[PDB]
């Protein structure tokens, strides 16, 4: 299946993240699945008019494009002219508008081009937006209605950067006839990856369950969950980030970082506002302003008084030592 | 002939390059970045760690360095402590990010081009394209899948990579345990072994770093056959071949901002001992003189850059104001990219190559204390033969031996019962200055807070040195001269402007965040 | 360093856990860590004389003997003689007898070396015990006093089998200079892997928090915590085996399989005696029998309890979906 | 002259070979298998379900194999119902721990011996070092390192391995998702691609698969340079060279109980239904002919074994009473491996050999349905140049590709909507018969469940088939055969016998459990 990857107000992230792929890794992806990469800014070998042609076959339906990756944001600005991103003598938007009404599936890899991510953070100097959504709202530059050519809306793989096994496993499915598997969830993420919360294997949640909190960083790692005073999303935010390790190795909430939330429409939260950034929210300084997807603060505070009560020793000590 | 490519790719990022080629020579370059995202906007008024996640996010690539000094610029502005260990997994994780980028680089961004149809007659070509072919390549196989294995180390601390902001004032978030720097000290080891010395080298690193002239590297390659096959003596032996070393020379100006901090003599980073205390020195090569690099010295200018402005700003006072580019290039506008320029004693503003070259060169001047990298192989390499796409691509390379062991020793002199990170006090009011050395060359970031906000945010990417416009002196950038006199055999794929834009591995993103 | 492998009562288990090794693989850490791997008989060329001439060498001192791995249960059927276990020439405790009085290390790999494992359940025709614990109680074959040359007692890598991680960084860490960074807990394991449990990082700890049974096999894993349901003894079982992955790739919990207890001494927990297999022995058909460790059945239940009533709706659905 | 070689590792676990040579040729053998665990005394009053702990437990490299039997034996015990997903998991977890038996044990335990001294005045020798030297050998090293990718699938569906008991009466505990498919494909395919294809055949496993009798497989080593040297090729010629194709002859008789059922023939698991619902056919060749395998028909003596008993016992009411190896001695005594013996009408009990080489020459049996294993290579290499050490090893290494292909169906036959476990009734009572292929040939569960307690539980593995000693008639097992007639180049390193016993990937801790 030819795959034509684009970045627009990208960071490159997503490729660098699908570069670590591992079962498959890039190489045997783009070989040995079927998958042609007919180009990629970071990978494609054609440059100038030799780019273009391959562009331009895609856009007007020349050759067929199966999968069009769009990484990045959909830059608009100036004025909704998109020249903030002028690739292949267009602005990338024009580019997208031909390329994911001739592609069989359109897939956003990375927040930016899922919902806008962090350069649709006001101001937005860029006019970002996602390809299907601008933030929670759908739409965004694509239009809610729009559907590839083979009826699926843009697959919305999120993640700042994206895990490179939330798309090539994609691809995978894609390219061994599995595309009937993906399911979608209502932000368009595949729930095979988006079912489950970042806290879904995190090393810390007993410590959560038990309301024992990280209170430094670095040593202070060792125990406790980052939910209650580094602002850790985990909880409400869906990704398999502690159930398939970045890198194979970690996560960041493994090693000690708050989930920012990254695989949610609205990442950066909060915009990243004073005193948002590794910081729980909190009313009183006791009560986190957001609480565990699914619960209310009235359950989860009583909750999580009868588990300070109940927590063992050990949810107290440092569990992660050397 | 004035030719436009648009787009030259694997530069991580969109690059529209013009040429004015006579008689088969580009006599003038425009490099044009052509898309903006305007972080350094975005972060006017947010939180103060919030370049922490947003400055990554400026590159895949080069996240981790931007993460690093971006705490950096943390720790001097809020005058933190920076416990040696912390100090130690930044060095490995920026070290580690580097080591990833070069192979990764080097196989799926550059080496894709000496598979090019212009070196059909060479008598490498073939083997060339055995190795070096896009997503087939003997070579480009290995060492793309093998680049993944350093970032794993950064994932061990960092918990992945790209995206992590482990990176914090006061130290790292993590909280590294024996099995993650025994598993670091593994992945490192047969990441070195299984790419670096058998594939790229032929040869351990030890051997590889006791060139110490050109004529060292000439005779390593031809040593021996594990050498001389190798990656790198196929790539100088290809380089000679098919004249890589004839073009690409640049400014011959430099600046390294240096990174990889000793751990003992930055634990209080501030601006004015961070020379002191970088193992990778940094230091501005001009006019064949080695400078002591200074941030101050520092302005971007904007007058044929996508921005307002009529005099070159230091970050600390500079301004992200984007003009429509419509109108910009009216005005004789071109790129997004910034002009960084330094100011050199003699020579005023001027334009300074960033990258492995400059660090090269930078660790060849004098005066280094113990810590610090005293290599002397480029300064002969530059006076013996000059800068080239191929010695500046060497320069790549030469930093992954030399970085995989330093990056081996710091996770040796890791004390994991130490502390990784000092509560800081976040104050409301601080300037601070953070710079590393991302694969690129010189990455800088000066951050003024105020108000418990970050007031304003600068940033400026090794490519911003390199992939810069002209300045309001019209002094082409660095990669714009190194492309002028470049050879286009072929003006309908000028893969000579890519050699040569790819062997600064420009990564555009970072060019105009 | 040298290392002397040896296999008594064992299935190799341990052996081909570790030659799953990656950071390091078996090849690189035998070969590239200065550990010379005088003999293994899974991996050890020399055979007959040849071999007993290198057991004869370290028994003897003849040659450094660095670490000495036992693999398997230390048989001394019948009668105390061992000869249900001969090993070149000799009863294979006899060996060990002299090879762990000779090494500077003793490292019991596996539960059957560590404390006798599924050979020492009832009736223990073999005679078996681990090397200085028979289950629980301290002292095994060796004796609890015994301490290698290096004055540290048999470092236990217990699991049935050992993740090869708890061997190989352990080794790695002896061979970079790292050896005093290891810490053992009161039953001689790494403490860097023994001081988690099981349940942490499992996927399930979310399910477990909120009291969500797994009520079946199969897809009924794709929701639900096995603690009540499938007898997992992850909250009662010190291990990384959910923040180390097994094989990269998954551990018994997360694919849905109750955790054994298999790094505790008394692994098989009950002898595996009817209705304990697969089953949470629970009073009165409500309170599990065992609780997680560090917590009382009145708090736990009275958590568990309050856990129900604040369970979110997604707590009680499917979460590992297609 | 009588050589006892003790200990003869790589055999996985302890084995001790006597033989008598005489003018350098081994004229009898004898087996010792000298380490014994228990485990069918152990299983005895346990949990029904205590087989899936203890009974992976036997063995490291084959526990999956006995997890696979062991579920099955509860299967038909209960009655239960198969999912088709749960039969296809079963299968590609089977064939994935053979498939990463096969490498493992092919460069760990097997190839190294062809670096023995004995073979140094061969062209090749110098080859196999540089292949198949132990740890550095350049086949060695990839071949053992990615021989962990296989069971990674089998993690990805059971959790871990070694050590899941994730096959449960009733299908599997596991609930794959998409990712774990598509993953293991990844997984498989690059295993497949990385070593199958490109180390071990140098050729597509289809192209190997099209060999259908002895000379196309010496065609397809000299079709071309990939094959010629690829270590299938490399190993074959070597065989053919040091001379390991003239012995290692065996029995000649082989014993195949199957496996890899199709998931829509096998949902209620029934002993009778087994052998029909079989891909990789059943099938006992014995004296020329085909049979059926009907376990009724299999007895294990215990004569020369370590245990108590006068008359050959079906497994259903087999026993297993130790005797002090000092009493077993003085009655002629000399293993801990039972003598598993099949009635073949005409011969009596005889032994048979079983393993791939066994698996091989039943799926050349006629009659094989559409599902089944239908390849006629080696009936025509047992016509052709009979059994050997080279034609057990190919046996071995044909189905890697055959396997491979298999997996590589299932995975893609997975209905992940489709379920994985029925809830069986734990029945009180129930007598249950498992069996499969594990990479080393029959592995057979018996298990009589009575008061919801295990009342017997008897396992013939393989390498019991192989390895076990003498029956009452002293009729030698097939390994002590095989071992009969081998040369003995240097008795002080008596590779030969290792050769043979490894030819069979005898495993001592399955052989005695
Ligand atoms: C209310 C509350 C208090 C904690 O201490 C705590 C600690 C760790 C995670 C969450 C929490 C939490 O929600
Ligand atoms: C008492 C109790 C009830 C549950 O439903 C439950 C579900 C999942 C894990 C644990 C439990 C538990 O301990
Ligand atoms: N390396 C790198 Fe990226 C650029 N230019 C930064 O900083
Ligand atoms: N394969 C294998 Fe092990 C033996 N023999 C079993 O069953
Ligand atoms: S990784 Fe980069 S491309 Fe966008 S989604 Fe994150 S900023
Ligand atoms: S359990 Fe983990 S995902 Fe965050 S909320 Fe606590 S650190
Ligand atoms: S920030 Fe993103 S990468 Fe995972 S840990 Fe949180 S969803
Ligand atoms: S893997 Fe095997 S060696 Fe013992 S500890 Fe478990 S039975
Ligand atoms: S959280 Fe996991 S470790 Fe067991 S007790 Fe529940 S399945
Ligand atoms: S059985 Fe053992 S391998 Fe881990 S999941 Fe439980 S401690
Ligand atoms: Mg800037
Ligand atoms: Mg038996
Ligand atoms: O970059
Ligand atoms: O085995």
């Amino acid at each position: 299946a030819s795959v034509l990857w684009f970045q627009g107000g990208a960071c490159s992230g997503n490729t660098m993240s699908f570069l670590n792929a591992d079962e498959p890794n890039v190489v045997d992806l783009i070989v040995d699945f079927g998958l042609d990469l007919l180009w990629h800014p970071s990978l494609g070998l054609e440059l100038g008019n030799n780019a273009q042609k391959v562009f331009w076959d895609c856009a007007k339906g020349e050759r067929p494009l199966d999968i069009f990756v769009f990484e990045g944001t959909v830059i608009e600005a100036p004025n909704g002219t998109g020249q903030m991103d002028m690739f292949a003598g267009r602005p990338m938007k024009d580019w997208v508008t031909d390329l994911a009404g001739a592609a069989q599936i359109v897939v956003a890899i990375g927040d930016c081009a899922c919902f806008g991510g962090i350069p649709a953070m006001e101001p937005n100097p860029s006019g970002s937006t996602g390809l299907q959504f601008h933030k929670r709202e759908k739409g965004g530059f694509l239009g809610p209605d729009f559907r590839s050519k083979m009826g699926l809306p843009v697959i919305n793989v999120p993640g700042c950067p994206a895990h490179p096994d939330w798309i090539t496993q994609i691809l995978v499915a894609l390219a061994t006839g599995r595309a009937g598997d993906i399911t979608l969830d209502d932000l368009h993420r595949p729930e095979t990856f988006f079912k489950t919360f970042t806290q879904t294997g995190c090393t810390r949640v007993q410590f959560f369950e038990y309301k024992q909190s990280t209170l430094s960083f670095g040593e202070g790692t060792r125990t406790g969950c980052l939910f209650y005073e580094f602002g850790c999303r985990g909880p409400m935010t869906h990704s398999p980030c502690n159930r398939i390790l970045w890198n194979r190795q970690s996560s960041k909430t493994r090693a000690g970082m708050p989930c920012l939330g990254c695989t949610e429409p609205e990442f950066p939260h909060f915009d990243l506002a004073p005193g948002t950034v590794f910081k729980t929210q909190k009313v009183s300084g006791m009560i986190p302003k957001e609480v565990p997807e699914g619960t209310d603060h009235l359950t989860y505070m009583g909750l999580a008084a009868a588990a300070r009560i109940a927590a063992p020793q050990w949810s107290k000590e440092d569990m992660f030592v050397v | 002939l004035d030719l436009f490519v648009s787009p030259l790719g694997r530069v991580e990022g969109d690059l529209d390059v013009r040429v004015t080629i006579n008689d088969g020579v580009v006599t003038s370059a425009w490099t044009e970045a052509a898309m903006f995202r305007g972080f350094e906007i975005i972060l006017r008024g947010k939180d103060p760690q919030a370049g922490l996640i947003v400055c990554p996010r400026i590159c895949g690539i080069c996240g981790g360095s931007h993460l690093y000094k971006s705490a950096y610029a943390l720790d001097t502005a809020w005058r933190t402590h920076m416990p040696p260990n912390a100090t130690l997994i930044r060095n490995i994780c920026q070290a580690c990010e580097t080591l990833q980028s070069i192979p990764r680089y080097f196989y799926a961004l550059f080496a894709i081009d000496l598979t090019n149809k212009n070196y059909a007659k060479s008598k490498l070509y073939d083997e060339a394209v055995r190795r070096f072919a896009p997503y087939v390549g003997t070579s480009y196989q290995p060492g793309v899948v093998l680049s993944a294995k350093p970032v794993e180390v950064y994932a061990i601390f960092g918990g992945q990579w790209p995206x992590s902001s482990f990176m914090v004032p006061g130290g790292v978030m993590s909280a590294p345990t024996l099995s993650d720097v025994t598993r670091a000290i593994a992945i490192l080891e047969h990441w070195n072994d299984n790419w670096l010395e058998k594939q790229w080298l032929g040869c351990s690193v030890d051997r590889w770093l006791e060139n110490k002239t050109w004529n060292d590297v000439l005779a390593w390659v031809d040593e021996n056959e594990s050498q001389y096959n190798s990656d790198c003596g196929f790539f100088i032996r290809y380089c000679l071949d098919v004249g890589l070393d004839k073009y690409g020379q640049g400014v011959g100006n430099y600046l390294a901002t240096g990174t990889y901090f000793e751990p003992s003599l930055y634990e209080n980073p501030t601006i004015e001992g961070r020379n002191a205390a970088l193992i990778g020195r940094s230091g501005v090569f001009a006019d064949g003189r080695y400078f002591e690099f200074d941030q101050a010295n520092v302005t971007e200018d904007v007058t044929h850059s996508f921005y307002e402005g009529n005099r070159p700003l230091h970050p600390f006072e500079g301004e992200t104001i984007p003009v429509n580019p419509e109108d910009g290039r009216r005005q004789g506008k071109y790129s997004w990219a910034k002009s960084p320029r330094y100011a050199v004693p003699g020579l005023g503003n001027v334009p300074l190559e960033t990258g492995p070259l400059a660090r090269r060169m930078a660790a060849s001047a004098p005066d280094a204390e113990t810590h610090q990298d005293d290599d002397p192989l480029f300064a002969d390499i530059y006076n013996a033969i000059g800068p080239s796409v191929m010695v500046r691509q060497l320069a790549r390379m030469h930093e992954g031996p030399k970085y995989y062991k330093w990056v081996r020793q710091w996770l040796d002199d890791l004390e994991l019962k130490e502390s990784f990170y000092t509560k800081p006090v976040e104050y409301a009011e601080g300037k601070g200055f953070g710079s590393t050395e991302a694969a690129r060359g010189a990455l800088s970031d000066w951050i003024v807070i105020e108000d418990s906000k970050i007031k304003n945010y600068q940033v400026v990417t090794p490519t911003a040195w390199n992939i810069g416009p002209r300045d309001a002196s019209e002094v082409l950038g660095p990669i714009e001269q190194a492309l002028v006199g470049s050879p286009i055999v072929d003006a309908e794929d000028p893969v000579e402007l890519g050699h040569v834009a790819r062997s600064f591995d420009s990564c555009l993103v970072c060019t105009v965040h």
